[PDB]
RNA sequence: AAAGACCAGGC
């Protein structure tokens, strides 16, 4: 149920989503769209 | 931009061979797999399909300026 | 200075305008080159 | 738009001599020659060929700046031997030599081809 | 002080590539020949182009600098070619340019490549090496190229569209035995395809009577130039050089004399 | 720019994983421009009720 | 902590801080805060799960992404004055099982430690093997960088639009690029760059480039530069027109030429431009005519790309022109590898006269040797050596920062098996004489950019041209 | 930056040339005649 | 206002009177050109055709004057103006004008800039005289200005975007003042430091190292093509070192030739030990350092930057004292050609070899390492227990911050020196570290064993945090690894934790450079 | 109707919200186009942080 | 004298003091229909 | 098209 030696792909894959569901520019869309 | 020909370093026809390597890469073969297929020996040849990026697709996304 | 035990030849200070109150104008000179030979000749560079 | 056009390499406009002969007074028997419009090419196959010469003394070539188009072959031969003389025998050598060479090896392509 | 005598043993030969060795004469003949190789082989390629229409993605410039680099089958007729700046005629003409038509629109919905086989030459000897196909541009549906274009005859001096050669390997004395470089760690470095030690030792011993001959070739074409052909024009070209600062020398010595 | 404090220049401990510490202008803008690290965010701010 | 865990009542972005020894208690909610996610440690190991990257492989048409991530408490969003409270470890995999005894109260992990580069600085590959100053100056020149900026360049008309020709992706790549969208829109060319001492023309910072390369497209772009014009009515009987003057309507006139243009004044696309020529035909009527006309920047010598004419805010005629000219590399233009390797190009030889290897390979970009030392950048060495492996291998390599899986001796090593000398030295015959250099140059691909520093636009000269009206002294600029 | 801590390069160089009334270190270095010279107790 | 107008810097006085804006001046970027002379300076074909030089014909210069105003303003060795004896102007660039092309003795024709020419060439700043000197125009191909590499070190130039000015004068007075005063070569040595700005520098200075040394021999064609690149050549070959079984000449020899006259100089190698002056071999040198030149002949010895650099008694500093001017500037430009045309057959480069030490070396470096690391444990637990006696004069914090910084210290020293004793003779970290050309011995210490401690304001990393470097320390942590101590090398790769400390450290280095502004032009400014 | 407030563009309230690639290629607009800035008077504005 | 629409791409031949509107569009950005006039481009 | 402001950038 953990992940050890397999991490280098598990840190980049939770990367990977992370910039696919908010982006580079998330900080102004958020801030105007407040 | 699109595939460019005659490879910078040495000038082999490259220009003709970037169809053939998408399709060896689609079907089976891995990239220097099929870089060696398509005959492209010496690095400066194959740094040239390999990392190329085909940006005329997206290019031709855009409707034209003429009908 | 006038304190015992300490030379009142050699010994100076690295401030300017107090030599010049104490010790007169040429000592201000002195001092001022060798204060000036100090901060340059400090990083191992040469000026004539 | 300071670039030059392409054919400056090898094309003489009017007014160039493709080769000059200055001799040189630093030394007896010494010449200077000058090709304009040309590379290491025709230099450094001058300096070897007249380097096999036992009456050439002095030869070499160079380039005086890359950006332009000029050769300077200094020619040093021995008393009764005109360095001029010796780059014409350098010549004619690498004439026989060249037109030697592309004979064998016409015969050796011939050979290969079905032999 | 006369010539040695060359021979040339040829290993490989085929459409694409040539591997010879050229053995008994200087260093700098093998290098020059290398030289001359690309830089002052006569070849035929695109030089003047005119886009009539142009709808495609690529500006005009970068079609035009796409079409000269394509090459073109020049195995007998670049000879008998003259340069555009020796010939008589005004702009061209069919004794000293090779006229391609190139007229593609894209109407099907699916993008069209368009490719050296969409060029059109006036002459059937020169064919833009198609006996896969040279990839000009994309055309999406409703895009357009129409275009004339006319091939000069250079040679790699002025532009590299007229290289009439791939990588051209050169090599001499493979086991180190003239010491003209010196390996700090003679054991990590590999052995060249033509070395001729055994596996156990590194390099041949130091030969101080020595000099660089044998000189290793291996000549690839780019397919507008037969590779041997490519030798033997090599070998003309240098000779006609050669011949003419001969000429040149003559009038001079007359000259001064 | 203009002023010779250096102290506001330099970078800080606290830049770790929030603000690039290679990426920054030279001239008098030296670590007064700051670009933001690939996993910053800003908060976008709440209501406390 | 569990509530914004579980986000049932306070929100992901709120942070709450614990003074244990000054004893307060702060929860922000304002909003400015800086802040970055960060994996939850309990006890010693991750809250990160086997099951939790299984679902994010599957995130295509699973509907599961990173918001259910934070949802599950698995990552944090941590602020500065929320990580001054929080112990952090680089990986896992390294500082959370059990060695000797430094720490074992681990409440947070960190991702990935190169997240903490920025967007400009996570292009750099291998940028723990180089200088700080020399990253810094990588990341600056990184937005100079020529390439296609965007993909509808076609149809934006700004002014000082750089198009690269062909733009690769880098054959070392990091594994931030990917998010950066580099490799859909790279900016540089990766090229055979020997470090060696060849002629003395890339003494300095310079560079030697290929000739042979350059006519082949190598390092090719193209500027485009628009231009815009507007009609306007300003005074009673004063209007601006669009229109082709002819030698004697208008008052004011200049030497250039105004054949060129249309019925309207305005030059279609495909016709060639150089300086002087008139770009738009606009005419003031005096209170006969006042030619006001837009001319070229001198010694352009571009191609009209582009015409596009339409109406402005209030209605009158409004036109914007894009001039393209393709610049070849000069022997002044300004190029920089990924590590900070700034220079001009020296002289350009052809592939005749440019060193070569056993093979034939000429190096299309040579550097001097002489920047590393000093400079201090191993890290284009190793990029240099990544990339000869990989051109090879015919992977594409990986330079992420702090990997701990790619050393220099594995690189090497793979080299090795390819038939070249393992430390990326290759033997070289000189261009000219064909003579084996006696040194045995390090030849390899690495990545380079061409920066928007080019020498036709910065070349100038003066002689009694225009002065001020005030000063009566030459212009500036 | 490289106690007795003392002004050195530019900001040293700028106090010398502006004949600052207030140095940031002004020091003072004092010789001993008799006896303090060479023992430690006496200086 | 007018007092605004007046008063500052871009006002009427400091703005337009002290500095102004001047005409026949151009600029560009420069790229280096070691085929030129040292006074030359290469300048491209649209400057030299847009600035004018105004000539005053004569019965001597009628006929050239007359064909340069014939070719007119397209062709570039032409005329732009024709000044007649009133001072009206008369303009050759509209039309050919051809009942003006008349000359006469007495007019002022405005020539273009020409080979030869004599043009004023500044890099800005300004800092002393050598920033701004003389040189004699040469005309080629594209649009950088290309100066000779032993003049880039008075300008404190290098060729990556750097822009420098052109000033041509217009009078035969300024341009002879020029010539007899600021001439490149009349400004070899300086005033200021009585040593020479110019030297031999970067690829030439290499060379110069590796082509000295006893292993140079040099057969009949080599010697034959480098000699031609001797200006002051009196084309007589010297007898070879070796004459059988084979002739070789060697490096000294053929570096003999370019000394000019007969200079005597007498210099040390960078690698020449201390041991050799007093004990035996002192003239004999078996490593061949030291340097002695005898009658203008290289006896021996390996030349560095203490022989051809820019310091005091260097051997060019003795052949500007002893022979002048315009021979020093052949004996530069000899040297850079020569020695250039060499290079191009030994040939140099860097690379992963050069960074890489033997294993052994990095067994040893590491049990340094973490020798240092067990004593700074130590020293940290002794002033934990209280036995660490603070030093006079400082406070515990400080002298437990002294003793951890000479323990760190000592570690990078000593790693540095195992680094360097372990570096082959082909090692070319090494060969441009001896030549003095770039790099310095800290240099390959960080590139092979030890980046080293990180300090920000002369301190270790501070605890930006509640007594904590990073989140990922323990608080009241002193150790190496916390405070910003680099274990790794370059070469190695640094840790996240070094990578950002060595950030900081970068940061602070750019804040300095960046300030390195202002103010000291400010000194300047006032001082003068 | 007080006014008009420049839009953010790919922001909510944007034109081009939502729109997939094909959408935004059919519109000339770049789908790698990050958005974030503001159009005035034709220009791209960024606001810094 | 022909402009080109930048929606439907129809030819629509306008005029001087007349304003740009598209037919069967309305679209007010035009282009300007790449001339007829023969320009040389070098292959290089 | 003058004179200002601001911004970004090169050395
Ligand atoms: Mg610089
Ligand atoms: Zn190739
Ligand atoms: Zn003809
Ligand atoms: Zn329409």
């Amino acid at each position: 149920e953990i992940t050890p030696d397999l991490w280098q792909e598990a840190c980049w894959i939770v990367i990977s989503s992370y910039f696919d569901e908010k982006g580079l520019v998330r900080q102004q869309l958020d801030s105007f769209d407040e | 931009m699109i595939i460019p020909v005659r490879c910078f370093t040495c000038g082999k026809i490259v220009g003709n061979k970037w169809e053939a390597y998408l399709g060896l890469l689609q079907a089976e073969y891995t990239e220097g797999d099929a870089l060696d297929a398509l005959g492209l020996k010496r690095y400066c040849c194959r740094r040239m399909l390999l990392a190329h990026v085909d940006l005329i697709e997206k290019l031709l996304n855009y409707a034209p300026l003429e009908k | 200075l006038s304190e015992k035990d300490v030379d009142p030849v050699r010994t100076t200070s690295n401030d300017i305008v107090e030599i010049f109150t104490v010790l007169g104008i040429e000592a201000v000179r002195k001092a001022l080159e060798r204060e000036l030979y100090h901060v340059i000749s400090f990083d191992g560079s040469y000026v004539n | 738009m300071n670039a030059p056009p392409a054919f400056e390499s090898f094309l003489l406009f009017e007014g160039e001599k493709k080769i000059t002969i200055n001799k040189d007074t630093k030394v007896p028997n010494a010449c200077l020659f000058t090709i304009n419009k040309e590379d290491h090419t025709l230099g450094n196959i001058i300096k070897s060929q007249l380097l096999k010469d036992p009456q050439v003394l002095f030869a070499g070539y160079k380039v005086p700046h890359p950006l332009e188009h000029k050769i300077i072959i200094r020619v040093q031969t021995t008393p009764d031997y005109s360095p001029q003389e010796a780059f014409t025998n350098a010549i004619t050598d690498l004439i026989s030599e060249l037109s030697l060479l592309e004979e064998r090896f016409r015969v050796a392509i011939k050979d290969k081809q079905e032999g | 002080p006369y010539a040695n005598q060359p021979t040339v043993r040829i290993t490989e030969l085929t459409d694409e590539n040539v591997k010879f060795i050229i053995e008994n004469t200087d260093l700098a003949v093998a290098n020059s020949i290398r030289r001359v190789f690309i830089a002052e082989v006569p070849i035929i390629a695109i030089d003047w182009v005119q886009i009539d229409a142009n709808s495609s993605v690529l500006h005009d410039e970068f079609i035009a600098h796409r079409l000269g680099l394509i090459p073109l089958i020049s195995d007998d007729i670049v000879d008998k070619l003259q340069y555009s700046r020796d010939c008589t005629c005004e702009e061209f003409c069919p004794e000293c340019s090779v006229e391609f038509t190139l007229d593609v629109r894209c109407n099907e919905d699916q993008t069209r490549h368009v490719t050296s086989r969409d060029l059109i030459s006036n002459s059937p000897r020169v064919i833009p090496v198609t006996s896969d196909d040279i990839l000009i541009v994309k055309l999406r549906k409703g895009q357009e190229l129409r275009l004339r274009a006319y091939a000069k005859k250079g040679f790699g001096k002025e532009h590299a569209k007229w290289n009439p050669t791939a990588g051209v390997a050169f090599e001499y004395d493979p086991d180190n035995a003239l010491r003209h470089t010196v390996y700090p760690k003679p054991e990590e470095w590999p052995k060249s395809e033509y070395s001729e030690l055994d596996e156990d030792e590194s390099q041949a011993p130091y030969d101080p009577n020595g000099k660089p001959e044998r000189f290793y070739y291996n000549v690839e074409s780019c397919g507008s130039l037969r590779p041997e052909t490519i030798v033997l024009s090599a070998l003309s070209g240098l000779k006609k050089k050669l011949s003419d600062l001969q000429t040149q020398l003559s009038h001079e010595i007359q000259s001064d004399v | 720019r203009d002023g010779k404090l250096a102290k506001p220049r330099q970078l800080h401990n606290t830049l770790w994983g929030m603000v690039c510490p290679a990426e920054t202008p030279e001239g008098h803008a030296v670590g007064l421009v700051k670009n933001l690290a690939l996993m910053a965010y800003i908060s976008v701010g709440s209501q406390p009720s | 902590r569990k509530l914004r865990r579980q986000m049932d009542i306070i929100v992901s972005e709120v942070s709450m801080i614990r003074d244990i020894r000054e004893r307060e208690i702060r929860i922000y909610t304002d909003a400015g805060r800086i802040c970055r996610p960060l994996l939850i440690v309990e006890k010693q190991k991750l809250l990160l799960k086997k099951r939790h990257i299984d679902q994010l492989k599957e995130r295509e048409y699973n509907n599961y992404s990173w918001q259910d991530l934070v949802a599950s408490g698995v990552v944090e969003y941590i602020d500065t004055l929320e990580e001054e409270t929080v112990m952090l470890a680089m990986t896992p995999d390294d500082l959370q099982e059990k060695e000797v005894a430094y720490c074992s109260t681990y409440t947070h992990c960190e991702i990935h430690p190169s997240m903490i580069l920025g967007v400009c600085a996570s292009i750099i590959p291998f940028p723990d093997h180089n200088q700080s100053p020399r990253n810094t100056y990588q990341s600056a020149m990184g937005k100079q960088a020529m390439g296609v900026y965007i993909t509808n360049f076609h149809v934006r008309m700004d002014t000082l639009a750089h198009v690269l020709y062909y733009p690769q992706k880098p054959l070392v790549t990091t594994r931030s690029m990917e998010y950066l969208r580099f490799r859909e829109l790279p900016a540089g060319i990766n090229s055979i760059v020997a470090i060696a001492s060849y002629t003395g023309y890339n003494q300095e910072d310079s560079v030697i480039m290929n000739r042979s390369a350059v006519d082949r497209g190598f390092f090719r772009s193209v500027f485009y530069r628009s231009y815009k014009e507007q009609e306007s009515k300003k005074g009673f009987d004063q209007e601006e027109v669009f229109e082709k003057p002819t030698r004697e309507t208008c008052q004011g006139m200049r030497h250039a030429i105004y054949d060129k243009l249309d019925d309207d004044g305005l030059i279609a696309p495909g016709v060639r431009v150089s300086g002087d020529d008139v770009i738009i035909g606009k005419t003031v009527t005096l209170p006969t005519k006042r030619d006001c006309s837009t001319f070229l920047r001198t010694s352009e010598t571009g191609i009209v790309d582009q015409v596009m004419v339409t109406l402005n805010q209030e209605g009158y005629k409004f036109c914007k022109i894009r001039v393209r000219s393709v610049r070849i590399p000069q022997i002044g233009d300004k190029f920089a590898s990924r590590h900070g390797q700034k220079g001009t190009c020296g002289i350009q030889y052809r592939q005749e006269d440019m060193p070569f290897t056993c093979e034939g390979i000429t190096p299309d970009i040579i550097i001097n040797p002489h920047a590393i030392p000093s400079r201090m950048t191993i890290g284009h060495l190793i990029e240099c050596l990544q990339g000869k492996v990989s051109a090879n291998k015919g992977e594409i390599g990986d330079a992420t920062p702090f990997n701990d899986a790619v050393n220099v001796q594995k690189i090497s090593n793979l080299l090795s098996d390819y038939g070249y000398h393992l430390r990326g030295n290759e033997v070289l015959y000189n261009g000219f004489t064909g003579r084996k250099i006696t040194s045995q140059i390090f030849i390899g691909p690495t990545y380079y950019q061409r920066l928007k520093h080019m020498v036709d636009d910065k070349i100038h000269s003066r002689a009694r041209g225009p002065i001020q009206i005030l000063n009566r002294q030459p212009m500036e600029g | 930056f490289h106690a007795k801590n003392v002004t050195l390069g530019v900001p040293r160089l700028k106090e010398l040339i502006n004949i600052s009334k207030k140095p940031k270190t002004p020091s003072l270095t004092v010789f001993l005649l008799g006896q303090s010279a060479r023992d430690a107790e006496r200086a | 206002s007018l007092k605004q107008r007046l008063k500052g810097k871009e006002g009427r006085v400091r703005g337009n009177l002290m500095g102004k804006r001047v005409d026949f001046s151009a600029r560009t970027v420069i790229t280096p050109d070691p085929n030129l002379s040292i006074d030359q300076v290469g300048v491209p074909r649209s400057i030299a055709a847009n600035m004018t030089f105004a000539e005053i014909v004569t019965p001597f210069n009628i006929d050239r004057l007359q064909e340069l105003v014939r070719r007119g303003n397209s062709q570039y060795p032409g005329a732009k103006y024709i000044i007649r004896d009133n001072g009206d102007r008369i303009d050759l660039r509209f039309h050919p004008k051809p009942s003006d092309l008349h000359l006469q003795t007495g007019y002022k024709v405005e020539r273009h800039m020409c080979d030869g020419d004599i043009v004023i060439f500044n890099r800005q700043p300004t800092l002393h005289k050598m920033s701004m000197m003389g040189h004699r125009v040469r005309i080629l191909p594209w649009s950088t200005f290309r100066l000779n590499l032993s003049v880039t070190t008075p300008y404190n130039a290098d060729f990556d975007g750097d822009e420098m000015n052109l000033h041509l004068p217009q009078s035969l007075e300024t341009r002879a003042e020029i010539q007899e005063l600021a001439m490149v070569p009349r400004m070899i040595v300086t005033p200021q430091s009585n040593r020479p700005v110019m030297g031999i520098v970067q690829d030439t200075l290499t060379a110069v190292r590796k082509f000295t040394k006893r292993d140079v021999f040099l057969e009949r064609g080599e010697v034959m093509n480098l000699l031609m690149f001797l200006s002051t050549w009196d084309g007589k070959v010297p007898q070879p070192a070796i004459l059988k079984p084979r002739p070789l000449w060697t490096g000294k020899q053929i570096f003999s030739l370019i000394i000019p006259g007969h200079i005597n100089c007498i210099r040390t190698h960078s690698t020449h030990p201390d041991d050799e002056d007093s004990g035996p071999y002192k003239h004999i040198s078996p490593g061949d350092t030291k340097v002695v030149v005898e009658n203008g002949e290289l006896i021996m010895g390996i030349l560095c930057k203490k022989s051809l650099g820019t310091s005091a008694g260097s051997l060019v500093h003795i052949s500007y004292l002893e022979m002048g001017h315009d021979i020093t500037r052949l004996f530069y430009s000899n040297i850079q050609t020569v020695i250039n045309n060499w290079l191009l057959i030994e040939g140099h480069t860097i690379g992963i070899g050069d960074s890489i030490a033997d294993s052994k070396t990095y067994q040893d470096i590491q049990n340094t390492i973490k020798k240092a690391k067990q004593d700074v444990i130590e020293v940290i637990e002794k002033a934990h227990n209280n036995e660490l006696e603070p030093t006079p004069g400082n406070t515990l914090r400080q002298t437990f911050e002294n003793q951890v910084n000479r323990i760190l210290n000592d570690a990078r020293d000593k790693t540095g020196s195992s680094a360097q004793k372990s570096l082959s003779e082909y090692n070319n970290f090494k060969s441009m570290v001896v030549s003095g050309a770039k790099g310095s011995k800290i240099n390959i210490s960080q590139v092979i064993a030890v980046v080293g401690q990180q300090n920000v304001e002369g301190k270790r990393i501070p605890f930006g945090f509640k007594h904590r470097t990073l989140p990922h320390f323990i608080k009241d942590d002193y150790g190496p690894e916390s405070r910003g101590f680099v274990e790794n090398s370059y070469l190695a790769g640094l840790t996240p934790t070094e990578f950002f400390f060595h950030a900081m450290g970068g940061r602070e280095g750019l804040i300095d450079t960046a300030v390195k502004t202002a103010e000291t032009g400010y000194i300047q400014r006032r001082l003068i | 109707f007080i006014g008009k407030i420049p839009i953010m563009l790919r922001s909510t309230y944007c034109l081009l919200n939502g729109l997939t690639d094909r959408d935004l290629c059919e519109l000339n607009e770049c789908p790698l186009d990050p958005g974030g800035y503001f159009i005035i008077n034709g220009s791209e504005k960024v606001l810094i942080a | 004298m022909i402009y080109i629409c930048g929606e439907c791409h129809t030819e629509n031949e306008i005029k001087s003091r007349d304003p740009i509107r598209c037919r069967e569009c309305g679209y007010r950005i035009m282009y300007k229909k790449r001339t007829k006039r023969l320009v040389v481009f070098d292959a290089r």
